[PDB]
């Protein structure tokens, strides 16, 4: 314990942000329009965060842990996954604008749901430690 | 923490670097270092962003970006978030020259 | 001058990669189908350099400056325009790939085709001053 | 040049940091400083790649990442573009969390 929460908070920190990468990679052809279309960095992240994203192949993925378990304890309730769409912050809109074109190629791709993926695993195990005396 | 401006203690290099950001990532502070870009004095825009804040006028030396311990940012003064963009601009023109 | 060369030389070098990243822009769509379906970052840019590329907007922006004004000495002549057409070489594929989804927003776009056209502009004054004594 | 690997010239840091790495664009070339990362003997793999070369095994240590003088890269000994995917993705984990 509390070595046990510190790490907790890492992955799910990590996976949060990895997480909004997959769901913008499932959903990459109206996800480059969208920012296209945008005239500013700016408002490319306001068009990002209005409206939300269909999960595509992320869906199946959360079922290596019970519903919620890789959400961050601090994201507030409008964010994440809501009814099988993802709600996008601000933070992890940036993070999609900060995509090199490179990583859209087959084995980038793969290398971080491979990545995701390991943290959801490390997620629920973390989450089994508790696990303890209540 | 990402885009903290700190003070310089150093009084030797204060007076020419005052200040410092911070531009590593939050989800590294667990480690004992930051890197981060020192602040000049207006006494290559692409490369180092012009920027004015109420503690004066300043260039990014985004060239002199070094790592330093965690225990040197013990004076936060400001946050430059908005300059983000700049910022983030300046480092991939120094590595990967766009 | 022995530093109106040197000018020169740089000029060119950084033209040299915006080129292609207008080249890239003006060929936005194809650019990242390519991309995705590329299963390497390594033949992403063989698929990049291996066909060349509609020159779209570039060929009017291409008239600020003479024939082939703006192309490197050392740069082979098998790359660069070829019969109105593009060839990339393996290190403008690259700076292709290293671009950030930020950069195709309207804004991003236009400063970096003005600073394309700046250096147009700048490369043919550089080389109107050469002549000058012979 | 970039990626060009270079020896540690001073002795009191070359045992643990035996070789750096130029990771500056070339288009900076002109500049009088260099942006590095030095490598340390085996004895955060998305942040600090492995680098297994003919001098020996290291690893990156891109989050102490510095700035120096042109001048201190006075004796190349190998070359590591075959490692830039790993490079560059280390720098942009440590700056954009990617
Ligand atoms: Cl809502
Ligand atoms: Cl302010």
């Amino acid at each position: 314990t509390r070595r046990t929460i510190f790490e907790l908070r890492k992955a799910r920190d990590r996976a949060h942000i990895l997480e909004a990468l997959a769901v913008a990679l499932a959903n990459i052809d109206p996800i480059i329009e969208l920012i296209r279309h945008a005239p500013t960095p700016a408002e490319a992240k306001t068009a990002l965060v209005a409206n939300p994203w269909q999960l595509g192949n992320v869906a199946a993925m959360l079922e290596r842990a019970g519903d919620d378990a890789a959400r961050p304890e601090w994201l507030e309730p409008e964010f994440g996954v809501r009814d099988g769409l993802y709600y996008l912050t601000e933070q992890q809109a940036q993070a999609i604008l900060d995509l090199r074109l490179q990583k859209l190629t087959g084995l980038e791709h793969e290398k971080l749901l491979d990545e995701y993926k390991e943290l959801l695993d490390q997620i629920a195990e973390l989450l089994r430690i508790l696990g303890s005396a209540d | 923490s990402q885009f903290t401006l700190y003070k310089n203690k150093d009084k030797s290099s204060a007076k020419t670097y005052p200040y410092f950001v911070d531009v590593q990532s939050d989800l590294l502070d667990n480690l004992n270092t930051r890197l981060v870009i020192p602040l000049t004095p207006i006494e290559p825009s692409h490369l180092c962003p012009t920027i004015h804040i109420d503690e004066g006028d300043f260039i990014m030396l985004t060239q002199q970006m070094t790592s330093v311990p965690v225990k040197i940012l013990s004076e936060p003064v400001n946050e430059l978030s908005t300059f983000r963009n700049e910022i983030i601009a300046a480092i991939d023109f120094l590595i990967t020259g766009i």
